[PDB]
């Protein structure tokens, strides 16, 4: 069933912002009160995320 | 329903564990100045200087 | 006072704040 | 280390060998028409030989 | 019958066991899946997240391995090593000599 | 004087990384009615398991 | 640093020497060893310097 269905209305497309958040563990390696520097795909800080 | 899009760029991060091991904190390193010192300082707190 | 050091003498030491076992390093 | 392993559970030759290797053609008294099956070669070994 | 072939690509079946106990305060060469290395085994009582398999300290050295089996923290430390030095009094008085 | 270095050889105890227990099903065909014929051929794959 | 330099490759296969004897032929396998060994003697030199 292809049931293409109708009645759209369109708004435009709004923008927030990205409040220090996106981050997740790079690796499966512990570590304790250490920092740590990673080079890798990330979302950047205070972006627009829609 | 609400929800949010967003998008990963390659970056460099400052990553901060605690002593559970999980990471409490992140800073980027491409945001601002003071970012970019304290990437270079592999410190979260930077003293007067040049 | 544990050890025989002075007042002075101990505040020195404890102001300085200072190391491990490595793969071919001693000392 | 050329491999050809099978002649390397046959004969094999140092890693810092010096010395010189000579071969030549010998189709026309070394194999000929109505049986030639003298030689042999040690299909396969238990282990390398030094 | 089986067909014997080679053919270069990525392997998607593939993985190995061998088994072997579980041996602790002795050191020894050790190779759990994939890390290697050598040293003494000895419980721990950190804690890692369910993910995480193997910790490691300052400078990239590994510190502690969970085991597959019983998902048990083990620490890793290296089995003694040092110099020895003689003490003598010199060939020209006696000839005994102490070691350190 | 400082004449050589010691250290301690290992017990060549060693360790595992066990417990293929995943064991997917796939041994049916072992011990079945038909194995293939001459035009009866499959594409006869494994993958995504050991 | 000087603890820090020894994961490195110096251009090599890897920076360890275990998978690099164990995916290698001995008769080859040499050279990433010598470029190991390169590298880490530079790196132990300038610490003494
Ligand atoms: C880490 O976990 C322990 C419990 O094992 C808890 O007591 C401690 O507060 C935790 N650390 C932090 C910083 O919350
Ligand atoms: C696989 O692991 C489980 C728990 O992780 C443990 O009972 C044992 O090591 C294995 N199970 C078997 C062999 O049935």
């Amino acid at each position: 069933q292809c049931v293409n269905l109708t009645t759209r209305t369109q708004l435009p497309p709004a923008y927030t912002n990205s409040f220090t958040r996106g981050v997740y563990y790079p690796d499966k390696v512990f570590r304790s009160s250490v920092l740590h520097s990673t080079q890798d795909l990330f979302l950047p800080f205070f972006s627009n995320v829609t | 329903a609400a929800y949010y899009v967003g998008y990963l760029q390659p970056r460099t991060f400052l990553l901060k564990y605690n002593e559970n091991g999980t990471i409490t904190d992140a800073v980027d390193c491409a945001l601002d100045p003071l970012s970019e010192t304290k990437c270079t300082l592999k410190s979260f707190t930077v003293e007067k200087g040049i | 006072k544990p050890s025989k050091r002075s007042f002075i003498e101990d505040l020195l030491f404890n102001k300085v704040t200072l190391a491990q076992k490595f793969n071919g390093l001693t000392v | 280390g050329q491999t050809g392993k099978i002649a390397d559970y046959n004969y094999k030759l140092p890693d810092d060998f010096t010395g010189c290797v000579i071969a030549w053609n010998s189709n026309n008294l070394d194999s000929k028409v109505g049986g030639n099956y003298n030689y042999l070669y040690r299909l396969f070994r238990k282990s390398n030989l030094k | 019958v089986l067909s014997f072939e080679l053919l270069h690509a990525p392997a998607t079946v593939c993985g190995p066991k061998k088994s072997t106990n579980l041996v602790k305060n002795k050191c020894v060469n050790f190779n759990f899946n994939g890390l290697t290395g050598t040293g003494v085994l000895t419980e721990s009582n950190k804690k890692f997240l369910p993910f995480q398999q193997f910790g490691r300290d300052i400078a990239d050295t590994t510190d502690a391995v969970r085991d597959p089996q019983t998902l048990e923290i083990l620490d890793i430390t290296p089995c003694s090593f040092g110099g020895v030095s003689v003490i003598t009094p010199g060939t020209n008085t006696s000839n005994q000599v102490a070691v350190l | 004087y400082q004449t050589s270095n010691f250290r301690v050889q290992p017990t060549e105890s060693i360790v595992r990384f066990p417990n293929i227990t995943n064991l997917c099903p796939f041994g049916e065909v072992f011990n079945a009615t038909r194995f293939a014929s001459v035009y009866a051929w499959n594409r006869k794959r494994i993958s995504n398991c050991v | 640093t000087l603890v820090k330099q020894l994961s490195s490759n110096f251009g090599a296969i890897s920076s360890v020497l275990n998978d690099i004897l164990s995916r290698l032929d001995p008769p080859e396998a040499e050279v990433q060893i010598d470029r190991l060994i390169t590298g880490r003697l530079q790196s132990l030199q300038t610490y003494v310097t």
